[PDB]
């Protein structure tokens, strides 16, 4: 009884003050009622995030200006964990991972405050993968299709297109968002991790010609910025992208790219003296990856139906995909998307290696009048690069796998696509008809794609009709097909290739 | 007597304790996170003892928000799970707690997940052969009673409608019931399986645990041994045979290897964890027959960089006793369950285990998809015509040798409206005895697709 | 070990024994889980000194 | 015929030297993802 | 028997000393196999490699 | 008042402060040096604040003699450079001292070496080609008039000639301004190019900045934030268009490796300080050129090992218009100058 | 380095001077071995920062 007395009769914000700072880092004394991933602020206007908790003193990483921080300053507590303001007013400008403006344009109209760390959608609130993401590059749409809700990674070497394949995915929507209807709207979020400002605005430039800034914006944490806001950008960008989501919006998130990401929290990490593991990174990265990626989903009816499409970029050392944040971001997708070096200086631009890019959604993204075509391509490009080593002696080659050889040939021309032309889905189910369908094969391969680029001009011309078939019901009705191959004989009577050689 | 957080780390936390009160190492601890937007429960797993009655804890689910010096209540029990037939058809997370319907299953009785294999006295002393009724899993690989089977595949190879299959083969045959552990599963994928089993209507028999992505590693690691603990219940209980499907064994051992370097251990080979073979070895294990009721597993293991010999694979191929592999090359065929019976093998395999004619026949049948395998290239390149007589009689009857394999499996019927085949092993080894030896070469290889048994192909040979 | 000194006690008595070790590649990498979980630095192939 | 038995033989020669690589390349990744891990490990545990 | 078997695999003919020494080889190898759990006597032993 | 000197551990020192008169960090401290052949004033940068009112600090100069307890003064800023019009044909160390004519920089206008890089409102994308008359690098890597251009390759695949070759075809022609920044080259090459640049009137338009790689690792640290900065003086104060040419921009990050175990950071993948792609970044998106004014910039990156998958070169690649990559392999064919064909690229090739 | 200060004295002297080092392999190795045992965090490959 006395000594229960006694406790009872025993037992203006706090603010901490900073004895130890260096290389990003501060550790903050004091702070006893501080929670995990709260902001701080410092006396100089710079934040801190708090993002260690020790029987002592307070870890936190320091956002930006680490020079204005010494010992003895105040630190006072915000009194939230880590929000990003997010709305409608962030389409066509360029925020830093906070959601301050760096563009300089003006104020943002912020329309509400989200945390940063939300709870993912849940397996009873999804549901299937059943619309299409048109990309507007053949050698994804026909091949490896990106269903909206799907996590597709654009895995790659350095300069092999990983960029220039994002921003085409981009662009491509410019045909849906000039129509009135939400469930056609993809609206986008390009994140930019550790570029240099002149790619930033090289992109920016990019996206502004082809008139794509109505409906993207892009977060921006240049190389510049210090490693907490490379380490907050994806999850801002996330942040932002699901307030359209949950709305029964449609999003596109573009991550370029999580390699830095990785690096820049292993920064953090190693500052902090956690402990290391392999490749030097601290144990959490799947994580990291994992609880970025998997907000990603297609939310059911019951939630709006709005959709958000992941596609991180990763960027691997000597092509090799045995690394370790390849190797978890390759276990958490959906599709790998490989490019390579060596067919992007063979010309085939992009460079996707169609013969290990795969996608686990599958048909249920494709459009019928695409399965209708696509279906037998994926089998003639494996047997042509099976016969590849043959084409030396394709005299003595028998005549049924000859034509396999020169077919093949033909559908890898047909692949190539120069940058920043994305084509709508009407034009590239002509372009992989016209392959598949075998009315391509009378041409000489080195005029394929003027044929190509020639026809479908005509065709958009002359014969819209056959665009608006495929467009309005999703299907090429016989009609169609019918009309089109008459048309394609009436140009083939027009062409003419560079040799000087008819065609017909 | 309560304890306090008194350190936090990522997913790592410390409590203190009350010197009397510590709580023993694999109890689950809760705490709470009181911020509005983040508002949890939050269940924490103790791993070591500090000294000065420290606690070092992982915890099972974001530490974001919480707080130092917030109350730690000891549950003094393991990490414990529901077990009973109101199981089945329900969606469990690792720490039991339903996902198709918040707070079901709190009145079952519940069971440590961390508990031991079987005493010595009571494993079988010999392998039997489970007899599934699947014409190339009978002949080809069989299958062990509670051995453990690796599966290999992917998207657009049929791997889901063999699950499916397996789980009717299952319940109908043997009168189990199965269950799922999705180790580290896809959140998509999650609700793809889960709509999948519900419109083929077999989920009433199954009981499906997800261990999402989305969560820290302790709960990723700790899935598995829940699965697990369901499974075991449904043996030594209810007295039922039971198959259990992980998905995926790889993401068991990653999951461990990281939970032990927040932990701060030192890391071995390739950087797993050091007590990886022990760690597997405590579940592995765990998976057996005795007193004559068996816990049968399929195992999906993920290869990294397709090298057997790294410890993750090498150890895990220690415990399987069979490995069936499925090839886009077969499934494109139309062959259907597309089980690549060359690159599958299987370990009971021997004239002491299965009956000499069985070896026989299964040695001969290898021998002609061997032969037709290497043929393959002449005929695409050259055409039949280039070949002589004598081969060209071998390859008309391994073209039907490889359709025979097919059958009209259970899980098919949602679609075909055709019942499924449960062909006897003992008509099965005269099947492919004849069909080996030629006397069926007068009918088509249309006659032999999807037909199930030999009465059947009788029929459909004189269909056509 | 133990195996061993089973084995030893009936050796020097002037008996014959055998000795089957199955196998010792699991014994090395246990040791070499008590041997990190004790933080002695690794050698090669991680295995301590 | 003797240029197709040789190109055979020559075939199985190459294929059994990319397993043989492959294994050499194996061995030397996993020995120098463990070098590189002991680096890092004995430079934080001299800290 | 091993390396000889290993350079005549893709040798078109050969002298009779090399044929010979190979069938010998595969003979004896076929010799020394047998199945599980049957320990033969040394005294059978030595009249088998005889 | 004044700190004094606590511990010392090759080119780090722990100096403690009075309670209040702890210094900011970057601040230039000096220390005093009193042995015979070896007494020299030596400069001193802060880098942390190790907590109870210690500092810790990297030498500027070699610490051999300096002695337990000795005073250090705080200067109360960062270490400062000499800028103006008359910098242009005179050789400076580092710490902006003219080495063949000493004394000459301490009555100019000095600016502080940190600052942060200018805000991303201010950039341009540039596409004007660059020509230089070598087929190869005006074929497949056309370089970018304004851009950040590079050299990569291993030890001694002649860069070290390439860029020489560079200076003597753009600075040559070129009507406005150039520096040159010796981040541990070897000295002899530094010579070589001082009196090529004499021999020619070059040198009349030319700054030097030398910290060559017989230096300590604060200056190999500090010496192209130094260069840089009389650099972003000419392209903001001035307008007037400059060539930036650096040589060799991994010994930059390489003497930060070299510090860092000494600080106290566990070192991350192949033994690289954890601070490495942050570091690095905030000199590199300095040299710039915002809209108006140009910064031609040309710097050689060496590879450690010839290892193009190395932390370093990896993460240098990102922040590159054209790169010229130099490759062994094709230097022991005897082709000279030695570019891979294939892996060099630029982003004007359009 | 003491044959590096032998062959100053004669260099500022005006007179030409040949230095070999055999070999600069087993220098590295003594400085390791020596801050190693003086207990400094090792780089890579074990050699001193």
């Amino acid at each position: 009884x006395x000594x229960x007395x006694x406790x009872x009769x025993x037992x203006r914000e706090e603010i901490g003050t900073v004895i130890d700072a260096g290389d990003g880092i501060a550790h903050v004394e004091g702070l006893p009622s501080v929670m995990t991933q709260e902001l701080l602020e410092f006396p100089g206007g710079v934040l801190g995030v708090a993002l260690n908790l020790d029987e002592h003193s307070v870890g936190a990483v320091i956002l930006g200006e680490f020079e204005k921080i010494e010992e003895g300053q105040q630190v006072k507590r915000t009194g939230e964990v880590l929000s990003v303001p997010v709305g409608d007013a962030f389409l066509g400008r360029v925020v830093n991972p906070l959601g301050q403006p760096i563009d300089g344009q003006g104020d943002i109209a912020a329309e509400t405050r989200r945390a940063l760390e939300l709870q993912a959608p849940s397996v009873v609130q999804r549901q299937s993968v059943s619309e299409p993401l048109q990309t507007g590059i053949k050698a994804i749409d026909a091949m490896t299709p990106i269903g909206r809700g799907q996590r597709q990674l654009i895995i790659g070497d350095r300069k092999t297109g990983k960029t220039a394949v994002c921003v085409d995915t981009i662009l491509n929507q410019r045909e849906a968002w000039l129509t009135g209807d939400p469930k056609q709207q993809v609206r986008c979020v390009y994140v930019a991790i550790g570029q240099k400002g002149t790619t930033i605005a090289s992109v920016k430039r990019a996206l502004e010609e082809g008139g794509a800034m109505e409906y993207t914006t892009i977060v921006a944490a240049p190389a510049s910025d210090a490693a907490g806001f490379k380490w907050l950008a994806p999850y801002t960008g996330s942040a932002i992208g699901q307030h359209w989501m949950y709305n029964g919006k449609h999003v596109l998130i573009v991550f370029d790219d999580l390699s830095k990401q990785a690096d820049a929290y292993r920064a953090i990490s190693l500052l902090l003296r956690r402990p290391p593991g392999r490749e030097a990174f601290p144990g959490d990265v799947f994580y990291l990856h994992s609880r970025l990626l998997e907000r990603c989903a297609k939310l059911s009816d019951e939630l709006g139906g709005g959709s958000m499409t992941g596609l991180p970029i990763i960027e691997t050392k000597a092509n090799d995909i045995s690394a370790f944040i390849p190797t978890n971001v390759i276990s958490i997708t959906d599709g790998q998307c490989f490019l390579e070096s060596d067919l992007f200086n063979q010309g085939v631009r992009p460079a996707i290696n169609v013969g290990v890019s795969v996608s686990r959604v599958g048909g249920a993204a494709q459009i019928k009048a695409m399965k209708e075509v696509a279906g037998s391509l994926r089998l003639d490009l494996s047997q042509y690069r099976e016969l590849e080593a043959f084409a030396a002696f394709a005299s003595d080659l028998d005549a049924a796998s000859k034509a396999q050889l020169d077919r093949g040939a033909r559908l890898v021309e047909l692949l190539k696509q120069p940058q920043y032309s994305p084509l709508a889905v009407e034009e590239q189910v002509v372009a992989i008809f016209l392959g598949t369908q075998g009315h391509l094969d009378s041409v000489p391969v080195e005029d394929v794609q003027r044929f190509e680029s020639e026809l479908l001009e005509h065709v958009k011309a002359s014969h819209s009709d056959i665009f608006d078939g495929i467009r309005e019901t999703k299907k090429l009705s016989e009609e169609a097909e019918e009309k089109l191959v008459s048309v394609i004989n009436e140009f083939k009577k027009g062409f003419q290739a560079s040799d000087g050689s008819s065609v017909v | 007597t309560a304890g306090r957080v008194v350190r936090i780390t990522g997913p790592v936390v410390d409590v203190e304790f009350p010197r009397g009160s510590v709580p023993e190492l694999f109890n689950a601890l809760h705490a709470e996170i009181t911020f509005g937007a983040l508002a949890k429960t939050l269940t924490l797993e103790v791993a070591q003892h500090l000294g000065d009655s420290l606690v070092r804890c992982i915890s099972m689910q974001p530490t974001d928000g919480l707080v130092r010096g917030v109350e730690v209540t000891d549950t003094g029990a393991s990490i414990s799970v529901p077990v009973g037939d109101g199981v089945k058809g329900h969606v469990f997370n690792a720490l039991g707690d339903c996902l198709d319907d918040p707070g079901y299953g709190k009145d079952f009785e519940h069971w440590s997940i961390h508990r031991k294999p079987p005493a010595f006295s009571d494993l079988e002393p010999r392998t039997e052969m489970l007899e599934t009724g699947l014409k190339v899993v009978d002949l080809l690989t069989p299958y062990v009673r509670g051995g453990k089977i690796a599966l290999f595949g992917g998207a657009g190879v049929g791997k889901t409608v063999l699950i499916q299959e397996m789980i009717n083969r299952i319940a109908r045959n043997f009168g189990g019931t199965s269950v799922f552990a999705g180790v580290g599963e896809r959140t998509r994928e999650g609700n793809d399986l889960w709509v999948e089993l519900a419109d083929a209507n077999v989920l009433k028999d199954t009981a499906l645990v997800f261990g999402q992505m989305d969560e820290p590693p302790g709960t990723r690691m700790r899935v598995a041994l829940s699965a697990l603990t369901m499974a075991e219940f449904f043996r030594d209980e209810q007295g039922q045979d039971v198959l259990l499907f992980i998905d995926n064994i790889f993401r068991f051992t990653q999951a461990g290897s990281e939970v032990s370097t927040l932990l701060g251990r030192m890391p071995s080979a390739v950087g797993y964890q050091p007590t990886l073979a022990d760690e597997m070895g405590e579940l592995q294990e765990r998976i057996t027959s005795t007193r004559g009721r068996s816990i049968t597993s399929m195992q999906a293991v993920y290869v990294p960089a397709d090298d057997y010999t790294d410890p993750a694979p090498a150890t895990t191929f220690a415990h399987l006793d069979a490995t069936t592999e499925l090839s886009r090359a077969v499934f494109s065929k139309g062959i259907f369950p597309a089980v690549d019976p060359l690159a599958s093998s299987s370990t009971i395999l021997d004239p002491a285990i299965v009956g000499d004619e069985h070896y026989r026949v299964a040695q001969e049948v290898i021998r002609i998809l061997q032969r037709y395998k290497d043929l393959q290239d002449i005929i695409a390149i050259l055409g039949i015509d280039e070949l002589s007589e004598e081969d060209k009689q071998l390859v008309n009857r391994a073209r039907r040798i490889e359709r025979f394999l097919s059958q009209n499996m259970m899980a098919a019927e949602q679609f075909t409206g055709q019942p499924g085949s449960t062909v006897p092993l003992k008509e099965t080894i005269e099947a492919f005895d004849k069909l080996t030896k030629g006397e069926f070469d007068h009918l088509p290889e249309q006659a032999f697709f999807l037909i199930g048994g030999l009465d059947d192909l009788a029929k459909k040979a004189e269909s056509l | 070990y133990t195996g061993s000194a089973i084995g030893q006690h009936w050796m020097y008595n002037g008996k014959h024994v055998l000795i089957v070790f199955d196998d010792l590649s699991k014994q090395a990498d246990a040791y070499r889980a008590i041997s990190l979980l004790l933080r002695r630095p690794p050698g090669r192939e991680a295995f301590p000194g | 015929a003797s240029r197709r038995r040789a190109m055979k033989s020559a075939t199985d020669n190459a294929d059994d030297l990319i397993k043989a690589l492959t294994l050499a390349a194996n061995r030397e990744r996993q020995a120098q993802i463990t070098q590189e891990i002991s680096e890092i490990v004995g430079g934080a545990n001299a800290l | 028997y091993r390396e000889l078997e290993a350079f005549a695999a893709f040798a078109s003919d050969l002298d009779a000393a090399s044929k010979a020494q190979l069938d010998r080889g595969a003979r004896l190898v076929e010799l020394l196999k047998q199945p599980q759990y049957s320990p033969l006597a040394v005294e059978e032993q030595v009249v088998a490699i005889f």
